[PDB]
């Protein structure tokens, strides 16, 4: 089964 | 097993499939393992003539599955409107509530489905009736925003 | 003997081509260099051709507005290989201009200034324009001056920085970059004059008659009192004849280097036949808290240094006597430790004006530098809003998404604390 | 520099073609791509949004994309539809009927590796690329599902450029759908992640500014995306023209987004009319100024008073005082001081156009980061909620290997973003 996007996944690009 | 088969018959619209299966004994009150019966899935669905052959032959039209939820909750939540009407005739309790102090008047309502909210109001819905957060239908339409809700929900 | 100015990012660019245009008018120089027919050659170096060429590199980030210089009514005047652009500028981020981008193109800006720095036969430093609160002029300027302070370390390096204003802000971040470059700065520079662009803003509004300044109209009223700041660079004189002297003269102790200048007569054009101002009325009007480039009261302050630079038609005897005046009239107190003698230098010829500006033409004019403790009440205004963002960490990861440990906001603003203490400290009272 | 422009599923299409044709009458470009204006000021920054060739005709950067074949065919019998790069039309066979999980998974995966080569391709061609701009439905299937499947290959491919959206957020008024709260939070989900910068722009809105003032008895998609066209010229003004302030997709971001996932706008314009009648007067700087900030003046459907300011961006476009404009915003900043955050000093900043938009003498636009766009995310998660609670129609998501955890992750990062702007909106200096 399809695995998805994570909360906070987006939080990397700003570190 | 020809509940299981009545199940599936009712949630895919094959009228002719009911037929033949009550027919043949099938348990129009027959549950899947969340207790939802042939008349849910077809209320839910939008297979209105399954809906209608269904309560001429025995089906419990205020029957709950584990969660609470009556046909007409189903019906007025997805705003099948010929549906709601069909099942308010055959005598469905139009103040049900669920296991979360929904009542179909709070589906109708947070949907958006403005024709069954007067209808419901028509048979009685219960504009105090709160869900477990206190709410109530009216309380969901100011918190909403959505004003022409809020106006029919107050017409005396 | 030569001094290298250096432009930075938008504001220091558009000062730049105000500065040099009028240092063109003020030594009889043409758009393309040359001189119809000794001093001024520590700002322009001569080719053959008799081709006087400025000492100058103009740095962005961005091309917009170099390209305007480099195609405009001085497209000839500078040495095009020193006129230098990047095709992605900074965001108004410091970080982008200090860690990313700018790391791009520093070594070009380096390589080019070495040529300059080569054709030199006594350099003694760099003029820096830039603003605070571009993340060009803030963070290009500091990688700037931290590669220049390795590179040329007993060059004198002097800043014009521009300090933000709400009426012609681009970028809620401006008191971070402008807090960021300080720190970061603070250290490579020796003597730096803050240009307000409040106080030149109410000053072509309430002097000028300009409804609504626009930069032509700041940049210009900027560039006079540059003028007035650096003459002595570009003429024979006896007050701040040198980088070094400035910081002799202005900077007593090397963290308190910004001075507070104040310019007077400011006329407006349309007042062509305004009856001349007496050198006793341009020297009282230098401590009028209305002619200063930036906002502060310096009653509330301690004066460390005071220099008087006039130019045009103004007597010695009457320099001396309008100063003896305001020395007993008015509440000047200087700290305990420093000379109360105000220096004096005069050059005699009749200050310029470009034409189209908004500045009437005058008899005499005085720009005074002081550096007075009132300057920490600029820092504090910034501080305050600093304070207010960071609390909440507004915006903070701009920044670190492009090459900064969060760690260096508050290390850059507990120097600013220092800072201002520092000026608490001296101004003992 | 450089925008490319994605425009996906039939409401992408829609509002993406009246874009282009809104902003080509604005730059003296016609339907064939040839220039024939009269100002200088047209053609400075073309370059933003057109690709030139020669000679001298002028190509949308922009990627047409759809599940549904048929969309193709609108698109090109459109006014402006030949102008576009024939190669630049990538499309399906079937399309998702609404399920988010075929646009995402089955079927625009499908799909997606043709538009990213096409997408390559345009930025390869770029001096020096800017980001993207997706104009997309969130309610049905291909915009939402495979548009933000779209957004996440794009993210990954070029990780340093401004993602930029116009999602149109479904309501019940407008489309008679009970999966669109599903496909509108799974997208939300990947936007608070994955986006830079979201216009949200809510059908419920533009219903009601149609019905209540506008006074059309029954508003068409024609009359919502006329309100929408003119948001979206006034919104990218700043990116056409030479100026000042937000000259650029980062530069505008970094004025607008403090915290990276409060970054959803809701935009307003004014003046408000309906199209084909009629006119004027011209409104005044102070007429302006007010119907820019009124509530009914928004494009999202959310009561900018019920919450607080965190950053502004206004655009006035025409003729008129700068200092009156200056004079008017400083007015309504400190009449109404305790609905901008205090802890961000100067957060409204103000640009000036000389060029108005079509048919006016002077426009103002909006743009704001309002805590109170909480509203539109907690009407969504209403909607979610019932639906979800009686797991309706979620083996049409299964059935394409969709997790239905999935399900309960997008609801809790979408809670999460209301309770974070609750936060903020609760935050005192002190
Ligand atoms: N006085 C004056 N101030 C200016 C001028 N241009 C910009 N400013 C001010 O400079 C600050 C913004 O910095 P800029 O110089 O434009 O930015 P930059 O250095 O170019 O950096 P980026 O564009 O961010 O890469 C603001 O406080 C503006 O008001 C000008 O020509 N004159
Ligand atoms: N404002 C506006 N909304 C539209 C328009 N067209 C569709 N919508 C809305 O868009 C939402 C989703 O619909 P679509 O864009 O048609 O779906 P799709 O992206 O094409 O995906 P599939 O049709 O399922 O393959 C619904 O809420 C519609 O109300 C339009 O032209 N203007
Ligand atoms: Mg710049
Ligand atoms: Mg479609």
């Amino acid at each position: 089964k399809q695995p998805f996007l994570k909360r906070g996944e987006g939080l990397a690009r700003f570190t | 097993d020809l509940g299981k088969k009545l199940l599936e018959a009712a949630r895919a619209g094959q009228d002719d499939e009911v037929r033949i299966l009550m027919a043949n004994g099938a348990d129009v009150n027959a549950t899947d393992a969340s207790g939802l019966t042939p008349l849910h899935l077809a209320a839910t669905y939008g297979h209105l003539e399954i809906v209608e052959v269904l309560l001429k032959h025995g089906a419990d039209v205020n029957a709950i599955d584990i969660m609470g939820s009556t046909p007409l909750h189903l019906a007025a939540l997805i705003g099948h409107l010929e549906i709601v009407e069909v099942l308010l005739k055959h005598g469905a309790d139009v103040n049900a509530v669920d296991t979360w102090g929904d009542t179909p008047l709070h589906l109708a309502a947070i949907m958006g489905h403005l024709e069954i909210v007067e209808v419901l109001l028509k048979h009685g819905a219960d504009v105090n009736a709160q869900d477990k957060f206190g709410k109530t239908a009216f309380d969901i339409s100011i918190d909403n925003g959505n004003e022409d809700l809020a106006e029919i929900l107050q017409k005396l | 003997r030569e001094c290298i100015s250096i432009h930075v990012g938008q504001a220091g660019v558009q000062i730049g081509n105000a500065c040099w245009e009028l240092y063109c008018l003020e030594h009889g120089i043409q758009p393309d260099g040359q001189m119809p027919s000794d001093s001024f050659n520590t700002f322009f170096s001569e080719t053959g051709a008799g081709k006087h060429v400025p000492r100058a590199v103009f740095v962005d980030l961005e091309p917009t507005v170099i390209d305007e210089v480099r195609t405009g009514t001085y497209r000839q005047l500078f040495h095009p290989e020193q006129l230098i652009t990047g095709k992605e500028d900074a965001a108004n981020n410091y970080a982008r201009g200090h860690y990313t981008i700018g790391k791009e193109i520093i070594d070009l800006v380096l390589d080019r200034i070495r040529k300059l720095a080569d054709q030199c036969t006594g350099l003694q430093g760099f003029l820096v324009f830039h603003s605070f609160g571009g993340g060009t002029g803030s963070g290009f300027t500091s990688l700037l001056m931290e590669r220049l302070s390795v590179d040329y370390g007993k060059k004198s390096k002097l800043e014009f920085s521009i300090y933000p204003a709400p009426q012609v802000s681009t970028a809620v971040v401006e008191p971070y970059n402008s807090i960021l470059t300080t720190h970061t700065t603070l250290e490579h520079s020796d003597c730096a004059f803050m240009v307000d662009n409040e106080a030149i803003y109410d000053i072509c509004r309430r002097n000028l008659d300009i409804e609504r300044p626009t930069y032509t109209n700041l940049n210009r009223l900027i560039s006079q009192i540059v003028s007035s700041i650096t003459a002595s660079l570009r003429f024979d004189g006896a007050l701040n004849v040198d980088l070094t002297e400035f910081q002799t003269n202005l900077v007593p102790y090397p963290r308190i280097h910004f001075p507070l200048a104040t310019y007077a007569p400011v006329i407006s054009a349309e007042k062509a036949y305004h009856e001349q101002l007496s050198v006793a009325e341009i020297t009282n009007a230098c401590f009028e808290p209305a002619n200063q480039m930036v906002k502060c009261d310096p009653r509330h302050g301690k004066y460390m240094a005071c220099c008087l630079l006039y130019r045009g038609d103004v007597v010695p005897k009457d320099v001396n006597a309008a100063i003896a005046t305001i020395k007993t009239k008015r509440s000047i107190q200087f700290v305990d430790w420093c000379p109360t003698g105000f220096k004096v230098g005069i050059n005699y010829q009749p200050p310029t004006v470009v034409p189209g500006g908004d500045l009437a033409k005058v008899q005499r004019a005085v720009c005074m530098l002081s550096n007075t403790t009132a300057i920490a009440e600029a820092w504090a205004r910034l501080d305050h809003k600093f304070d207010l963002m960071y609390a909440k960490r507004a915006f903070v990861h701009w920044y670190v998404g492009e090459g900064m440990e969060e760690g260096e906001f508050s290390e850059a603003r507990e120097d600013m604390a220092a800072l201002e203490k520092d000026y608490e400290e001296v101004g003992v009272d | 520099r450089e925008i490319v422009h994605i425009q996906a599923g039939q409401c992408g299409n829609q509002i993406g073609a009246k874009f282009w044709e809104v902003i080509s009458d604005e730059h003296g470009i016609d339907p064939t791509g040839s220039y024939h204006g009269d100002s200088d000021l047209q053609l400075e920054r073309i370059n933003v949004y057109y690709n030139e060739a020669t000679g001298n005709k002028y190509v949308p950067r922009a990627i047409l994309v759809d599940l549904e074949p048929g969309t193709m065919d609108s698109v090109r019998s459109g006014p402006f539809g030949q102008i576009f790069r024939p190669d630049n039309f990538v499309f399906g066979q079937s399309g998702a009927g609404n399920n988010w999980a075929k646009g995402h998974y089955t079927e625009g995966a499908e799909l997606v590796d043709s538009v990213l080569d096409v997408v390559r391709k345009e930025s390869e061609s770029c001096d020096c690329l800017q980001g993207f701009q997706l104009t997309h439905s969130l309610g049905g299937g291909t915009g939402s599902g495979m548009g933000t499947l779209l957004i996440s290959k794009i993210r990954e491919e070029y990780p340093d450029r401004i993602m930029n959206t116009f999602s149109v957020m479904p309501s019940p008024k407008v489309s008679d759908t009970v999966v669109e709260p599903y496909n509108a939070t799974l997208s939300v989900h990947q936007l608070v992640e994955n986006t830079d910068e979201t216009y949200s722009i809510d059908n419920e809105a533009l219903y009601d500014i149609c019905f209540r003032t506008l006074k059309l008895t029954t508003p068409t998609y024609g009359d919502l995306n006329h309100l929408v066209s003119a948001t979206m010229s006034g919104v990218t003004t700043c990116l056409r023209f030479p100026g000042q302030l937000n000259a650029d997709l980062r530069k505008l971001a970094v004025n607008m987004v403090p915290f990276p996932r409060l970054h959803f706008f809701m935009p307003g314009f004014a003046p408000l009319t309906s199209r084909g009648s009629q006119q004027y007067r011209a409104l005044t700087v102070p007429e302006l100024t007010q119907q820019m900030f009124d509530s009914k003046n928004m494009m999202a459907a959310c009561d900018p008073r019920h919450g607080r300011y965190l950053t502004v961006a206004a655009i006035f476009r025409g003729r008129m005082s700068m200092k009156e404009v200056d004079e008017q915003m400083l007015n309504v900043q400190n009449k109404n001081s305790s609905y901008f955050v205090e802890w961000i000093p100067n957060n409204v900043k103000t640009a000036v156009c000389d060029i108005p938009p079509r048919g006016l003498k002077m426009s103002a636009t909006f743009i704001g980061n309002s805590t109170a766009i909480q509203e539109l995310f907690k009407r969504i998660s209403e909607q979610f909620t019932a639906m979800f609670r009686r797991k309706a129609f979620l083996h049409w998501y299964t059935g394409e290997g969709m997790d239905e955890m999935e399900f309960t992750e997008a609801e809790s990062n979408m809670n999460d973003l209301v309770s974070e702007y609750q936060q903020y909106q609760d935050a005192t200096a002190d």
